[PDB]
């Protein structure tokens, strides 16, 4: 289940290592969309939070 | 600078590989961004650059 707008999940993502390639290059999708930073480069690229 | 639109100055958003100094380069291939190869005008992952 997914709640919608009225309060919307906060999920909190930290101490892993994250393959974003399957949900980068998965046909289960409708519309992917970002121009902060280009898609391609996430995985190599770290964050923190 | 026209209200109707002077659209005709077009540029490239992206390419596969860096050019080199006073390459130009004017080819419109459809550049494909994702592991399907690129069939078509048009495709996921497949964008007019």
């Amino acid at each position: 289940r997914f709640a919608s707008v009225y309060a919307w999940n906060r999920k909190r993502i930290s101490n892993c290592v994250a393959d974003y390639s399957v949900l980068y290059n998965s046909a289960s999708f409708s519309t992917f969309k970002c121009y902060g930073v280009s898609p391609t480069k996430l995985n190599d690229l770290c964050f923190t939070n | 600078s026209k209200v109707g639109g002077n659209y005709n100055y077009r540029y490239r958003l992206f390419r596969k590989s860096n050019l080199k100094p006073f390459e130009r380069d004017i080819s419109t291939e459809i550049y494909q961004a994702g592991s399907k190869p690129c069939n078509g005008v048009e495709g996921f992952n497949c964008y007019f650059p």
